[PDB]
RNA sequence: GGCUAAUCCCCCAUGUGGACCCGCCCCUUGGGGUGUGUCCAAAGGGCUUUGCCCGCUUCCGGAUGGGCCCGCGUCCCAUCAGCUAGUUGGUGGGGUAAUGGCCCACCAAGGCGACGACGGGUAGCCGGUCUGAGAGGAUGGCCGGCCACAGGGGCACUGAGACACGGGCCCCACUCCUACGGGAGGCAGCAGUUAGGAAUCUUCCGCAAUGGGCGCAAGCCUGACGGAGCGACGCCGCUUGGAGGAAGAAGCCCUUCGGGGUGUAAACUCCUGAACCCGGGACGAAACCCCCGACGAGGGGACUGACGGUACCGGGGUAAUAGCGCCGGCCAACUCCGUGCCAGCAGCCGCGGUAAUACGGAGGGCGCGAGCGUUACCCGGAUUCACUGGGCGUAAAGGGCGUGUAGGCGGCCUGGGGCGUCCCAUGUGAAAGACCACGGCUCAACCGUGGGGGAGCGUGGGAUACGCUCAGGCUAGACGGUGGGAGAGGGUGGUGGAAUUCCCGGAGUAGCGGUGAAAUGCGCAGAUACCGGGAGGAACGCCGAUGGCGAAGGCAGCCACCUGGUCCACCCGUGACGCUGAGGCGCGAAAGCGUGGGGAGCAAACCGGAUUAGAUACCCGGGUAGUCCACGCCCUAAACGAUGCGCGCUAGGUCUCUGGGUCUCCUGGGGGCCGAAGCUAACGCGUUAAGCGCGCCGCCUGGGGAGUACGGCCGCAAGGC
RNA sequence: UUCCCGGGCCUUGUACACACCGCCCGUCACGCCAUGGGAGCGGGCUCUACCCGAAGUCGCCGGGAGCCUACGGGCAGGCGCCGAGGGUAGGGCCCGUGACUGGGGCGAAGUCGUAACAAGGUAGCUGUACCGGAAGGUGCGGCUGGAUCUUUCU
């Protein structure tokens, strides 16, 4: 048992894109797919499908790279640079909309999971309403 | 440690612990002298350094520098414990204030008068 | 003892109404209505006395101000872990404005506590204030709100209200008065004295203003207050001049004797005019009151000052205080002289023993400037208690190991509820402060008016993703079934051979033994070496590994029995039953303790021999506890991977133990070695993570003092935590 | 080429870096400072048990034993509970001084050891135990955080 399956998917992506996987299978849940969605919408990954791994249900994630670079190690600039849990299973933090903080200076996401659905930090400022801040990405 | 461990136990706040009793709080204490002498540094230094013992107001006693030139100060005289150390003695926690009480003012000091509490010269 | 009035006290009456018992109705805690019975009122004074004023009584409501009650928030020590007898509840009663163990009687046996009760320490709390990027830390003076106390302690009376600072009773301490019987006092009010202390003001003015008490008013009272005084204690404004003035006086300092510096600085020239004199001179003041009107509304009119002859305005008018710290780095500012580990400096590192930008003076310089330094204390920096925002292989830091309690955390799908969560509205968040705007004192400090913000909480409405919850469902976690394994895992009993020692016998002499060399020691009572036989105890060669098993400690001859764990295949069963784990409980090398055994070898202590300057030591000869078994304690360790448990994720290569497979190889589970990405202070770690993440537990916070002291718990003791 | 003296290069360990003519530990003595145990004694708090108990409120009596009366009762007064505070007895805790005693910390820098750091000259460390006044030594077991006869000191 997982113990908090939305952090396992989040660094399973991180380790993937790391070693510059193609793609990278995490277990299928629906919040899962939203977070993906999001993700997907807003360019760090390619996009995602649904497969089944022996049988069961999985989210295949494909990732996204830069182009190759120069000099000593080519290896490209990642797309997604930073992923990671704010809200955690033993702490949960949950903001008011005034609280929803900008990342990056607009330029990275936070992902709020509301009671309008889940959000990027954008999405739930301009429907004023807040909710679990469930990670940053950038 | 675990954030549920912080809810059971927390951070502890760290307590300062006064370098000078001179205290009741005081900047600054009246006191008598007991004993006037001098004493020999620590190690990589030389020379004798001018102390006073003094019974306080405070109903205490200490080892006190005599700081400056000259110094009047004698067994039965009363005086002003200042408070900060000379690094190179032993246990010596406080100053003398000259200028003050039964200390004078270092003789024929021109440059820094406040401390060692003397007078403006005299000018032709 | 006697006289006497009243708005003083009391009795009958009138009952608008009201109070009480009982009944009824509606509301629902003792709220409102109603009926019968009962019970309860009043005070008079002034006037221009025919009408009005000031009052009085009962009732209903308003307003203001309080009491009591509840949720939540409110410092340190667990070396304070158990606390409690009105204690917890009940029936009845007493008491109060009123609920209530608030108090008493009787009954029940309860109440509180690791979510920290009880105990100890400290402390008035808050709006706010200081600091801080913020979170946070620290504080609560002044001003506003609440509490509490009035020399210490108890108590009540009076009243709408007090258990009453300038009221009362009692006790205690203290000061005084005393005819020795006895009395009087209460500045934590203003001012003032004294003691303590580093330290904190005038025994001022005034009732003029605002406010308060009484009075119909006139008016009286007000050390509240409005002022003035003292202290650079703080903040703010202001001054000690302004312009001209040398290819650059003197003096003083440096000098490479050429010169360089103080420096336009001065002198001097001119100009302005702080102080100061003269003149004028306030605002704060309009009501109370007078007139008309009806003592109203309205309109009109006059008295009224501490500050003060102050501020301010007009005229006149003198170049007219500067100091304090620093100048080695941090840190802005350098030279000369004097001193020679002295005298001294010092916040830290450090400077001074003959060139000292570090001591002392001087010149010069930097920084501030009516101030400048110092000490003390708070935040800061310090991400150095790390929520923001830290850690634990070797720097401090993983608990010796496990089992599990409380607690914390929780896979996939669906539905209900909407407690967390989010959103809207709304009430509350006083004033002051902070912020913003505009304004008032010439400016500012200071002040006014306005606007905004604001966590938190109350009420109403809405949302449902996530967390919770309830109901249902799935099988990927977890457990089970079947069938295979490998194993020094544990317990019990038995048994085997090599060797040592000892005893018996044979044979057999002169030494053996031991060391660097020796000696003690053993041998003519026949040793050593050799052979045969016996007794006993302890440990298991080869196999044996760089191997295996166990949670750890730890486990090695062979056999049997009892028994724990674990791995693989099948994909058969249950259907989240999971992970972690403070306490608790159990295990826990060696040594050690107790009672009994057992005793071959080894062997702390010990007895000897050498070596050595000496020996207690290293080497040699003996040797007791002990080592072995039973049972009961002890609970430590480099108990080490110096690496807590579980889960998922992130290249490979290679050797190996053990399963499965179509067995080169592949697929599990172990043990190792190199190495991707990555990590790391480095060393190193690297699918057996020290990588990337999540859950829970333990632990750290400079070195010593010190795993010490005190306390407590455990232990027979040693000693442990 | 083993050895003695001097030297070169590679490697290893190091707590040395004035650099082994080094460093540190420790003992006895000498100077100060803080502290532990502590007989006995001085004062304080607190609880429990019992005795005394002011004021006052409340309750009872208030009687041919007092005062008033409209005969309904009122006051004085007595008694009781409670009760500040005092005493006695013991239990516990906190300061004060303290004979005697244990280490600890520094300090000019002396004394004699040579344990540790190089395989520190017997590898070290460790829990426990015995021995020594102590440094230490030895036993047993464990760890690698170990290098490839004796015989000093600077
Ligand atoms: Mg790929
Ligand atoms: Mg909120
Ligand atoms: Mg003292
Ligand atoms: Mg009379
Ligand atoms: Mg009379
Ligand atoms: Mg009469
Ligand atoms: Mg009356
Ligand atoms: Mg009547
Ligand atoms: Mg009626
Ligand atoms: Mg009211
Ligand atoms: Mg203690
Ligand atoms: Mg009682
Ligand atoms: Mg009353
Ligand atoms: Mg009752
Ligand atoms: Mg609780
Ligand atoms: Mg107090
Ligand atoms: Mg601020
Ligand atoms: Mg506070
Ligand atoms: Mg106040
Ligand atoms: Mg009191
Ligand atoms: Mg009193
Ligand atoms: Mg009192
Ligand atoms: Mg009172
Ligand atoms: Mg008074
Ligand atoms: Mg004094
Ligand atoms: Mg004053
Ligand atoms: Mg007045
Ligand atoms: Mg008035
Ligand atoms: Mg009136
Ligand atoms: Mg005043
Ligand atoms: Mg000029
Ligand atoms: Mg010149
Ligand atoms: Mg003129
Ligand atoms: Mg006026
Ligand atoms: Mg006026
Ligand atoms: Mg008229
Ligand atoms: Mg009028
Ligand atoms: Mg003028
Ligand atoms: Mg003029
Ligand atoms: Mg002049
Ligand atoms: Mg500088
Ligand atoms: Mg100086
Ligand atoms: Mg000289
Ligand atoms: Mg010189
Ligand atoms: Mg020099
Ligand atoms: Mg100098
Ligand atoms: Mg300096
Ligand atoms: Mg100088
Ligand atoms: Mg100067
Ligand atoms: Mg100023
Ligand atoms: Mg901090
Ligand atoms: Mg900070
Ligand atoms: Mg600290
Ligand atoms: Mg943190
Ligand atoms: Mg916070
Ligand atoms: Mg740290
Ligand atoms: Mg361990
Ligand atoms: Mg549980
Ligand atoms: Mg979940
Ligand atoms: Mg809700
Ligand atoms: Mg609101
Ligand atoms: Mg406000
Ligand atoms: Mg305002
Ligand atoms: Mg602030
Ligand atoms: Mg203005
Ligand atoms: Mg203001
Ligand atoms: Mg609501
Ligand atoms: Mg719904
Ligand atoms: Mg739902
Ligand atoms: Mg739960
Ligand atoms: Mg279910
Ligand atoms: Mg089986
Ligand atoms: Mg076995
Ligand atoms: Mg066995
Ligand atoms: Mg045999
Ligand atoms: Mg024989
Ligand atoms: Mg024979
Ligand atoms: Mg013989
Ligand atoms: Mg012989
Ligand atoms: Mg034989
Ligand atoms: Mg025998
Ligand atoms: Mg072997
Ligand atoms: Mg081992
Ligand atoms: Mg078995
Ligand atoms: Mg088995
Ligand atoms: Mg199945
Ligand atoms: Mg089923
Ligand atoms: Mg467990
Ligand atoms: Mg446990
Ligand atoms: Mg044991
Ligand atoms: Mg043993
Ligand atoms: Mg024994
Ligand atoms: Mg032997
Ligand atoms: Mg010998
Ligand atoms: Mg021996
Ligand atoms: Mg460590
Ligand atoms: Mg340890
Ligand atoms: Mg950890
Ligand atoms: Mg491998
Ligand atoms: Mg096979
Ligand atoms: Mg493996
Ligand atoms: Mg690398
Ligand atoms: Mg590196
Ligand atoms: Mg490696
Ligand atoms: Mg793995
Ligand atoms: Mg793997
Ligand atoms: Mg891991
Ligand atoms: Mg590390
Ligand atoms: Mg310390
Ligand atoms: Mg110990
Ligand atoms: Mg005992
Ligand atoms: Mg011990
Ligand atoms: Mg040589
Ligand atoms: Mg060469
Ligand atoms: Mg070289
Ligand atoms: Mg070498
Ligand atoms: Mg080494
Ligand atoms: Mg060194
Ligand atoms: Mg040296
Ligand atoms: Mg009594
Ligand atoms: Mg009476
Ligand atoms: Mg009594
Ligand atoms: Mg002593
Ligand atoms: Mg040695
Ligand atoms: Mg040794
Ligand atoms: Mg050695
Ligand atoms: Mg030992
Ligand atoms: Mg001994
Ligand atoms: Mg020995
Ligand atoms: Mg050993
Ligand atoms: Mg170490
Ligand atoms: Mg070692
Ligand atoms: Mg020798």
């Amino acid at each position: 048992m997982l113990t908090d399956p939305i952090a396992d998917m989040l660094t399973r992506i991180r380790n993937a894109t790391r070693v510059y996987k193609e793609s990278t299978d995490v277990p299928a849940s629906r919040f899962k797919e939203e977070i993906l969605r999001i993700l997907a919408r807003e360019g760090f990954i390619k996009g995602y499908e649904r497969v089944d791994v022996d049988g069961k249900p999985y989210l295949r994630v494909y990732l996204k790279y830069g182009p190759r670079r120069q000099g000593p190690d080519p290896r490209p600039e990642q797309v997604i640079h930073h992923i990671r849990r704010i809200s955690k299973p033993g702490r949960r933090v949950y903001v008011g909309v005034k609280e929803i903080p900008r990342v990056r200076r607009g330029l990275g996401i936070a992902i709020l999971s509301t009671s309008k659905g889940v959000l990027t930090d954008r999405e739930a400022r301009k429907l004023g309403v807040g909710g679990e801040l469930i990670c940053e990405v950038w | 440690p675990t954030i549920n461990q912080l809810v059971r136990k927390g951070r502890e706040k760290v307590r300062k612990k006064s370098k000078v009793p001179a205290l009741k709080g005081a900047p600054f204490r009246r006191g008598v002298c007991t004993v006037v002498r001098t004493v020999t540094p620590k190690k990589p230094n030389s020379a004798l350094r001018k102390v006073a013992k003094v019974r306080l107001t405070s109903g205490y006693e200490v080892t006190a520098y005599i700081p400056g030139e000259g110094h009047n100060l004698q067994e039965h005289s009363v005086v002003l414990i200042r408070g900060g150390r000379v690094k190179d003695l032993w246990g010596v926690r406080y100053h003398i204030v000259r200028g003050v009480y039964d200390a004078a003012g270092v003789k024929d000091r021109k440059k820094s008068r406040s401390k060692y509490g003397t007078k403006k010269p005299k000018e032709a």
